[PDB]
């Protein structure tokens, strides 16, 4: 019901790449909460744009001098500059960054800050384009985003890993019910699990994949390393048991089913088949209970509080 | 190497020639050290370049590195640094002019394959590289021979004694891996399980029958063989081949390549499919961790992160196995893990230099407590960590950190261990957390650890004993009290198991040893009821000779004066048993409960028992800063400066004279435990036993080097430091009242034909039965600054012994009854002034009555004013600040103060402001020629440097190093006016109060640069304070206040204050004898006015409404001054003058118009009541000496015309500010003139902005001829510029006799150091910080020549400095301008004690309606404005502010 | 005659003293970082000696030409102004409101729809204003 407004009226959406490409501004800033980092998105964007990204964190005067020299070099010979953690050099941000922004074509400068951190200067903030980085709330959209960033068994394992990562990152948002604490799984977890999957597939060339080994390593090392609670470790283990069971047919969600690859296709055919399955999947309205295998009354409270907060803020905004 | 720098070589040759000439001149019958250091500091870049040849030189200091290059032929200087460079190697074995082998820190000898021939032309690093390679080749050769022999069916029990432990370990691991894989090729494990079990039993028998080195080897091998047995049993119990392969995938497999010709990379380790290379580095025989599931999963996480070339990360609570698990992973991977203890002193340069060192070496660097770094430093090194990561991933040959392209070894790995969730610990940023792969280590397997440890130690029922121990620990953690220092986790279990090792030889390997070790570890940390809980649960879980050390303890106690009670003996035995295996101890209890007595007695007893000398250092932790306790780096020179603890440990480790070989070293931290301070020593306290420094130095902790922590509470202390140290808990005091009195009496006797008779008579008069009743009755009184009756006994005994011994000349002319009477009377006086001496007068009288009624009526009666025996002032004398009206309370207070000062006891004078503490101190010490007074006035931000600067011109430093006064006859008295005001830190510690406690207790302190102990010889400390109930007052530490005698000063009563002030009024009225009979009504009127003002205007209205007898003194001085410089007075003029001075002294600080009208009606009531006159309003009392040659009441119109013409002249001469004249600015001008005509007359102007404060100060100062000095303080202006302008103003004011007015705005106080400087300037007459070093000598000679030019005969520095401070007090006036009184810095300015007590507050406020109407009507009357008809409106009277 | 100084730059004291001596109009940016060296300039407290007007900035006197005007600019709303400056300056707030918003959006709409019509309307308005002034 909350998303009905933006679905029915607005027929377009903008990501970080679209904001960077479709703006006449050389200065960008990125904000996010704690335990969420979005610099890998800028790394991917600089790779896709055939640019050079210079990443300079701001904690010490040596880093500040290096940032000044690299900014001076970038204004003349192009290149992309990322300033991580600008709120830990607030005096430098208030003086040098303010002066430089106040006074090359392929030059772009990015600043990474915190939404819940110290306040940035308003004249500096108003002169740069502003984005907020956060995970995609949808599950199917998360699988599509993970799938669009990529023999046949490697493709199948990457599809299963995208599904598992989307399910666990959607489950992390339901703090009391999906887990017990607040955990943050990210592209590092996805990359480490993908490297482990490729290593298992390379070291087992007889196509007898150790699915129990894959389940236990993903549940205990790659994703269970951050977990310090036994109940949440069991939650991750049960999710791995559902996803990486290694059966002939796998119904990852009650809607769609993922058949295992045959022995007479190619990697492009497997990619096209899995993309067709992903396109033919429809996300239901009760996805947080049907797809995460949770009772409906657990997610109903969370959805009702979210909608109540959103609609109350809308009512207060409209009353003025 | 000298030819590289020719000028430096020539300078070195000249210095060496000069040194040789000096040595020849000395042998025939300072500057050398300076010449050595001036080229040594130029050798820092040379040593830094030398560090890149052998990269392990980063683990050495500059001095150690200089020794390494300097040992060009001896080669034995290198052998004593192997533990620093390598970690596992202790010394190098030398024979036949060659490197025969190396010796590990456990004593194991690794013989090389071939000798390394040492030539004189080979550099130290040149042969160190050869040694480093040959060690790895030798380890590989030993492993290859052991594996080849084991593969031929040879049993391990005959090759344990042949090869090194690392060789046997790797060969056994490879054999076990291949044989288990062969067993997995089938489905049979029973035969191999039985074979491994019989191998374990045979190794246990050989452990029973071996020597020390073979015993260590077998003890370390049994860990891995029990791990092998556990894995084989787990695989045997698997039901499915897939399940068995799943279990075998997640363990560490050990293989050997058969085709690679490169020998050092022929062994790799496989776990969960990932391969890691063995390094073959020598590890010795380290302590091996018991293999647990948590250990194996952590190994798998580390393997995964190192396969991706990421960083390893472990997080969890303290004492779980993070650092040791990283070290054990490195040991299994064949290398020594370098362990760093991170700190807030580890900045970006330090962290990056450590990363450069480990990346050049190739070592695995573990950074423990990575979240103790600052957040900025954590963010800054993220790029460096990512650079190391990417270089390791892509195989880059070099990386660029710290502006230098250094080589990157492919063997490097970065590990961090952190403990989130505790206070004072930062959070890692996300871009840094994505560079590491974290793993939770919350719950270790303590049952498995204890079971295999007891099995290796040889206990008969290891599984049952481990189950009992772990159940007992969990049960204790469940049902003991929930206070913060109870921890019964893995570190407690390890300590329990380590005390089982030396107890078996007397108690047998079993439950008795386990119970006695549990009582040795856990019992001293428990309380009263927790001890009974421990005993009951120990008795219900488990089934069930120290005469020499008890006798040694008794000998130490009765040589030091203590008495051995049951509790004191129990605490002493507990401390002696805990120190045996635990190298770090914490003694916690109440203040003055017996911690110092306990540990001093135990170490004296152990010195007697063993013959080992004890070297004791007592360091007060929070008196020193952290960079002075551990050390700091000079960024201008990159040179390390040793801290105090670092210097002590370095001296112990170096041991130049050899005195520390057969001695025990005790370092006592006698302060409250700050986690910031003590968590920098976590690697010292734990099993690493190393002191990691920011410059890479590594100081080992010798076994005879023990650290003591003496503190009073553990509120802020973290479990990370609680668990690493054994804790001795003091539930109650270790001494009784009678025993404490006996010990104190014996101590006082030892400091002194009639001596034995005096001792017997005093000890008989100290009747404990009558004493304990008044001791338990004194607790019902109200005591300000509450010190316990147990701690007042030192004051009582010292005062009684001093008062008795001061009358030794007159003890041979009286009989025994009178002698007993006078001794008992002095005992009553001492008991009163020690027990109830810090209470009110009523409580003191009640305690006198209880003392008299409880000591019996037959003895001599102590009265209110009991003592033992063998005013008309002047008009010019009322202005003297050193004159005191003698009253009975003043005489009594001076007598008890002098007695307590002569008793060599610290004194604290508590009381309300203005009560007379400073007055009675100065009056008591003015008539004494044996004492000198230095006055230090503390603020909220006082440092020990301020105290040392105040002690600079009075004391001398003579060398050991003692601090004694310059005068050889008079002693020195430290007066500290506000000991309640210095602020706590964020953990609640007062640096100045701890420094004063250090001085009072230990009679000295430590010098922070040079780390030398200073001794206090003849300096007494006298404290003054306000009650802690007052705002801004902080309760002082009981550890400090228990060392001082507290005397409560009170306000004099109404009649007492009257009788004080009629004498002042009589001395005033000697100038006017025609009104001599009015002294009584004037003084009663003044005292009643003060009482009424104090009752009406209080703190509850506004914070600065504080009144005292200082206000009455100001009224007396102002009345005298105005009478003296005025004309002939009548009664009406005298009453109006008293009303005017009362206005300017009591009500210039009033803000409300209602309060000012109330003060006006109060003056009317007081005058009508006491002195039976026109209007006495503030605008109707215009007294000024501006319009004539004398101070008199002047006409308003003539005053206004005078101000008009003088201000026209002022604007035409100095600054054109075209203002307009009104009555409020006029009487503000008059009161500013009154304050600026005074001596020590300071103003604090408070009012709205653009009211006229600064311009009126300038106009009045121009009227009085003062020199206006406004400091040019702006942005980017600091304490250096503030001190420069203050010193310039003070110097001009004193030397040039320039009368100076100093206008200080609120905006000029950038930080609170400015306010502290102004507090020093106004409390004293100068700042001791400005004139020190060469500046003191420059000031002294300038004062000498100025005084000689002025024709005054002053020679001594005391006289010259007295003339200096008198000139500044005469010729300097300070005016403060405050615009917004509600700011935080303005509130700190107003509530400042020196500025409040010294200045005259003039609350100008904002303009009112009359002033605004006058200003507007007076500057709109000059325009043509009445050019039209105007109809007067009909409005209300209240709506019209004008006429 | 306009010079552009800033409180956050170096050489500020020398440039402002030279501008005061010349008599040039000064606009000082970053007004929330006020430097108290020019307190005499803010309070207009000068010393008159004959036909010369002198002001003391820092540690030495400079002359006031009489044609010198001082402007202080700040682009940071809700910043920090000291009370000495705040009581003595004419603080003027330049914030955009709905009338300016409507005018600028209508001007942009007219430019993007019929640029010739907008140019003709602007020229006619300017000509009418000039005709009224004439
Ligand atoms: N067994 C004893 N017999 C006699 N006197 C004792 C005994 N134990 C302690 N005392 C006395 O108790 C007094 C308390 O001082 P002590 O040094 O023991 O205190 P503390 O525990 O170190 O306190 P603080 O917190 O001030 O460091 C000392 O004067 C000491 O002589
Ligand atoms: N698997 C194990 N086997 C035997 N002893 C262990 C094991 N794990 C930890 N320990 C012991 O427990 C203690 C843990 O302390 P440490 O790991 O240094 O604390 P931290 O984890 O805070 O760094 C060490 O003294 C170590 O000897
Ligand atoms: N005999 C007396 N008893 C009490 N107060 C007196 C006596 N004689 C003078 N005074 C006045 O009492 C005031 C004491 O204030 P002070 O000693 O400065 O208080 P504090 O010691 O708390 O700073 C002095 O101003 C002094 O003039
Ligand atoms: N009686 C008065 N008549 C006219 N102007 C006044 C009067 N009193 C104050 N002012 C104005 O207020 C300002 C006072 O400034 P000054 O006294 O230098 O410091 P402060 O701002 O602290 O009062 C002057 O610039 C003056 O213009
Ligand atoms: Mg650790
Ligand atoms: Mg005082």
């Amino acid at each position: 019901a909350l998303n009905w407004f933006k679905n029915e009226f607005f027929v377009d959406e903008w990501n970080i790449a679209d904001v960077v490409a479709n703006s006449e501004n050389n200065y960008f800033t990125m904000a996010s909460e704690r335990d969420v980092d979005g610099t890998f998105k800028l790394i991917e964007l600089a790779k896709a744009s055939k640019e050079s990204l210079k990443i300079i964190p701001l904690g010490s005067i040596e880093n500040l001098n290096y940032a000044q020299e690299e900014i001076s070099k970038s204004k003349i010979e192009g290149g992309w500059i990322l300033l991580q953690n600008i709120q830990m050099s607030l005096s430098w941000v208030k003086t040098y960054l303010h002066k430089h922004v106040e006074e090359h074509e392929k030059f772009k400068m990015f600043m990474t800050c915190h939404l819940t951190g110290d306040k940035l200067p308003a004249p500096l903030l108003q002169r740069t384009d502003r984005v907020v980085y956060e995970d995609i709330p949808g599950i199917l959209d998360t699988v599509k985003d993970l799938w669009g960033s990529q023999g046949v068994w490697s493709v199948y394992c990457t599809f299963l890993l995208s599904w598992f990562h989307a399910l666990i990152t959607a489950r992390t948002r339901l703090v009391p019910h999906g887990f017990s604490k607040k955990y943050y799984f990210n592209d590092c977890d996805f990359q480490f699990a993908s490297v482990y999957l490729e290593n298992v597939l390379a070291t087992n060339s007889t196509n007898n994949i150790p699915w129990a080994q894959v389940r236990d390593h993903i549940a205990t090392i790659v994703y269970g390393g951050k977990i310090d609670e036994e109940k949440d470790l069991e939650v991750v283990a049960k999710l791995c048991a559902h996803v990486f069971c290694g059966s002939d047919n796998l119904q990852i969600v009650p809607g769609v089913r993922i058949p295992q690859p045959l022995l007479q296709q190619s990697e492009e055919e497997e990619r096209a088949r899995l993309t067709a399955i992903l396109s033919n999947t429809i996300e239901p309205a009760d996805s947080l209970s049907s797809w995460l295998q949770l009772p409906r009354e657990s997610i109903l409270d969370y959805e009702r509080l979210q909608a109540k907060e959103v609609a109350s803020s809308t009512e207060q905004l409209l009353q003025e | 190497i000298q030819n590289f720098l020719p000028l430096e070589t020539s300078k070195f040759k000249s210095l060496t020639s000069e040194y040789k000439m000096i040595t020849t001149r000395a042998f025939q019958l300072k500057l050398t050290i300076d010449s050595l250091k001036m080229i040594k500091s130029s050798l820092s870049t040379f040593l830094e370049r030398q560090r890149r040849q052998f990269p392990r030189f980063y683990f050495l200091g500059n001095d150690d590195l200089l020794k390494i290059i300097g040992s060009g032929k001896h080669h034995d200087q290198v052998s004593k640094f192997m533990k620093k460079m390598f970690g596992s190697i202790e010394s190098i074995i030398f024979f036949e002019d060659s490197i025969t082998g190396v010796r590990s820190v456990e004593g194991e000898v690794l013989n090389l394959n071939e000798k390394i021939e040492l030539k004189d032309s080979i550099q130290a690093q040149e042969w160190l590289n050869i040694l480093d390679t040959e060690i790895k080749l030798s380890v590989f050769t030993q492993f290859r021979d052991c594996l080849g022999q084991l593969k031929d069916g040879t049993d391990i029990e005959v090759v344990v004694s042949k090869y090194i432990f690392q060789a046997i370990l790797l060969s056994a691991q490879v054999m076990w891996t291949e044989l288990v894989e062969k067993c997995l090729q089938t489905n049979e494990f029973s035969k191999y399980w039985k074979e491994v079990d019989m191998k374990i039993k045979g190794l246990l028998d050989k452990l029973n029958k071996s020597s020390d080195n073979v015993k260590k080897k077998i003890e370390a091998l049994l860990v891995e063989y029990l791990h092998f047995n556990n894995v084989i049993g787990q695989l045997k119990n698997c039901s499915t081949k897939e399940e068995a392969r799943l279990l075998w995938a997640k363990v560490q497999k050990f293989y050997q390549k058969n085709d690679t010709l490169d020998d050092l990379n022929s062994v790799f380790i496989s776990q969960s499919g990932y391969l890691l290379q063995y390094k073959f580095e020598y590890i010795g025989i380290p302590e091996r961790l018991i293999y647990t599931p948590l250990l194996l999963v952590g190994f798998a996480t580390l393997t995964d992160s190192l396969h991706q070339k990421y960083g390893g990360c472990f997080f969890g609570p303290a004492g779980t196995g993070k650092t040791e698990t990283v070290k054990a992973f490195g040991q299994n991977l064949g290398r020594v893990v370098v362990v760093f203890n991170c700190d807030d002193s580890f900045d970006y340069q330090v962290l990056s230099r450590l990363l450069v060192g480990i990346t050049q070496i190739g070592a695995w660097g573990c950074f423990d407590e990575f979240n103790r770094l600052d957040e900025k430093v954590l963010s800054a090194v993220s790029a460096n960590i990512q650079q190391i990561q990417n270089g390791l991933q892509v195989g880059k040959s070099h990386i660029t950190l710290l502006e230098e392209e250094t080589p990157l070894s492919p063997h490097t790995a970065v590990f961090i261990t952190l403990n989130p969730g505790y206070n004072g610990r930062s959070e890692l940023p996300e871009n840094l957390k994505k560079s590491f792969r974290e793993f939770s280590m919350k719950s270790p397997q303590s049952g498995t650890i204890a079971e295999m440890i007891l099995q290796i130690m040889g206990f008969e029922d290891s599984k049952s004993l481990a189950s009992k121990i772990v159940h007992f620990l969990e049960l204790l953690s469940s049902k003991c009290s929930s206070m913060n220092h109870y921890h019964f986790g893995l570190r407690t279990l390890k300590g329990v198991l380590r005390n089982c090792s030396p107890l078996v030889s007397e108690f047998g390997e079993g439950e008795k040893t386990v119970v006695e070790s549990l009582k040795r570890v856990i019992l001293p940390s428990l309380g009263d009821t927790d001890e009974l809980v421990f005993k009951d649960e120990l008795s219900k879980i488990f089934d069930s000779n120290s005469k020499a050390i008890v006798q040694c303890l008794k000998d130490a106690g009765q040589r030091s004066g203590f008495s051995m009670s049951e509790e004191f003996l129990k605490k002493c035995m507990q401390f002696y048993y805990m120190q045996k295996t635990q190298q770090a101890l914490i003694l916690v209890g109440k203040a003055g409960c017996g911690k110092t007595a306990t540990w001093k007695t135990v170490i004296d007893a152990m010195a007697i028992f063993d013959g080992h000398a004890n070297v004791v250092y007592v360091i007060d932790t929070k008196v020193l800063t952290k960079e002075s306790l551990y050390g700091s780096m000079l960024k201008a020179t990159l040179e390390w400066r040793d801290g105090l603890f670092t210097s002590i440990l370095r001296r112990v480790n170096d041991d130049i004279t050899g005195t520390f070989k057969n001695s025990r070293i005790w370092v006592v931290f006698d302060s409250d435990l700050d986690p910031e301070y003590v968590e920098a020593m976590n690697s010292v306290l734990d099993d690493n036993k190393i002191l990691t420094l920011p410059n890479g130095e590594r100081l080992p902790i010798p076994p005879n080097f023990r650290i003591l922590f003496e503190t009073d509470n553990l509120d802020h202390t973290t479990p990370a430091t609680i668990t690493r140290c054994g804790l001795l808990w003091f539930s109650t005091d270790v001494c009784s009242i009678s025993s404490k009195i006996d010990h104190l009496l014996n101590k006082s006797y030892e400091a002194l034909f009639e001596l034995d008779k005096l001792k017997d008579l005093i000890s008989d008069s100290f009747d404990m039965a009558s004493l304990t009743n008044i001791f338990t009755c004194s607790n019902d009184l109200v005591h300000i600054l509450g010190v316990r009756t147990f701690n007042k006994l030192e004051t009582a005994v010292q005062l009684a012994v001093h008062l008795i011994s001061s009358y030794r000349q007159w003890f041979q002319n009286l009989d025994d009854k009178s002698l007993k009477d006078v001794i008992t009377l002095l005992i009553k006086r001492s008991l009163l002034y020690a027990l109830a001496g810090d209470s009110t007068g009523e409580s003191q009288r009640a305690f006198i009555q209880t003392i008299n009624t409880y000591f019996g009526h037959d003895s001599q009666e102590l009265s209110d004013y009991s003592t033992i025996v063998i005013v008309s002032l002047e008009a010019h004398e009322v202005m003297r600040p050193d004159i005191v009206i003698p009253t009975i309370d003043t005489i009594k207070h001076e007598k008890i103060f002098y007695d307590l000062l002569n008793s060599k006891r610290g004194i604290i004078l508590c009381g309300p402001p203005g009560s007379g503490k400073t007055m009675i101190m100065n009056n008591a010490l003015r008539n004494s020629s044996l004492y000198d007074v230095v006055g230090i006035n503390f603020s909220k931000d006082t440092t020990t440097e301020h105290i040392l600067s105040a002690l600079h011109r009075h004391t001398n430093y003579v060398t050991g190093l003692t601090l004694l006064p310059k005068s050889d006859i008079k002693n020195l008295v430290l007066f500290c006016d506000e000991i309640n005001l210095p602020k706590l830190d964020k953990y609640g510690s007062q640096n100045v109060v701890l420094f004063l406690r250090q001085l009072m207790e230990k009679q000295g302190f430590w010098k922070t640069p040079e780390n030398k102990w200073v001794t206090i010889e003849r300096i007494h400390i006298v404290g003054a304070c306000n009650p802690p109930t007052d705002p801004g007052r902080i309760p002082m530490s009981e550890r400090f206040t228990r060392h001082a005698a507290i005397l409560y000063l009170g306000y004099p009563s109404g009649k007492s204050l009257s009788q004080i002030y009629e004498i002042y009024y009589k001395a005033i009225f000697k100038l006017v004898p025609e009104f001599r009979s009015y002294t009584e009504p004037f003084a009663r009127a003044s005292v009643h006015l003060y009482n009424e003002c104090k009752a009406r205007y209080s703190t509850g209205l506004q914070s600065h409404y504080l009144f005292s007898p200082r206000e009455l003194t100001r009224l007396v001085r102002g009345v005298y001054t105005a009478i003296n410089t005025g004309p002939r007075q009548t009664l009406r003029s005298l009453i109006r003058l008293w009303a005017y001075e009362a206005w300017r002294i009591f009500a210039d600080r009033l803000v409300g118009v209602k309060e000012k009208n109330s003060f006006e009606q109060l003056l009317y009531e007081t005058v009508d009541k006491y002195l039976p006159l026109g209007n006495i309003s503030s605008t109707s009392l215009l007294f000024s000496g501006l319009l004539s040659l004398d101070f008199k009441e002047v006409n308003k119109t003539d005053l206004v015309n005078f101000i008009e013409e003088r201000f026209k002249t002022f604007c035409d001469e100095e600054l054109e500010v075209p203002m307009v004249i009104h009555e409020s600015m006029v009487d503000h001008i008059l009161r500013i003139d009154r304050a600026l005509k005074q001596v020590q007359g300071h103003m604090m102007l408070i009012g709205a902005s653009r009211t006229g404060k600064t311009i009126l100060t300038r106009f009045v100062a121009w009227l009085n001829g003062l020199k206006i000095v406004q400091p040019k303080i702006h942005r980017h202006s600091n304490l250096s510029d503030f001190d420069m302008i203050l010193k310039k103003a003070i110097s001009d004011c004193s030397l040039k006799e320039s009368r100076t007015c100093l206008i200080i705005d609120e905006s000029n106080i950038l930080e609170t150091a400015f306010l502290e400087r102004m507090n020093t300037l106004l409390a004293n007459a100068d700042i001791p910080d400005l004139f020190q070093g060469e500046e003191y000598d420059k000031l002294l000679n300038n004062l000498r020549n100025k005084t000689r030019s002025l024709g005054l005969l002053l020679d001594t520095e005391q006289e010259l400095y007295d003339w200096f401070v008198g000139e500044i007090a005469k010729n300097l006036h300070v005016v403060f301008t405050i615009c917004d009184p509600t700011n935080n810095k303005s509130s700190a300015m107003i509530s400042s004690p020196a500025l409040f007590n010294r200045c005259i507050i003039n609350w100008m406020g904002d303009w009112d309606t009359k002033t605004m109407s006058q200003v507007a009507n007076n500057m709109v009357d000059v325009v043509p404005m009445e050019f039209t008809d105007f109809i007067v409106p009909e409005v209300n009277k209240e709506l019209v502010f004008t006429e | 005659k306009t010079v552009l100084l800033s409180f956050l730059e170096e050489g500020f004291v020398k440039r402002l003293e030279n501008a005061v001596r010349f008599g040039s109009v000064v606009i000082i940016q970053d007004g929330e970082f006020f430097d108290p060296i020019i307190s005499r300039l803010i309070s207009r407290e000068f010393n008159h000696a004959g036909n010369r007007v002198t002001v003391e900035i820092g540690d030495h006197e400079v002359d006031v030409s009489g044609d010198f005007k001082l402007f202080i600019h700040s682009c940071d709303p809700s910043g920090d102004i000291p009370i000495f400056l705040r009581s003595r300056v004419r603080l003027v707030h330049f914030v955009t409101n709905k009338e300016s918003i409507e005018t600028r959006i209508f001007d942009i709409t007219l430019t993007e729809e019929n640029a010739e019509m907008q140019r003709k309307r602007e020229d006619l308005i300017k000509l009418n204003t000039e005709y009224r002034l004439k």
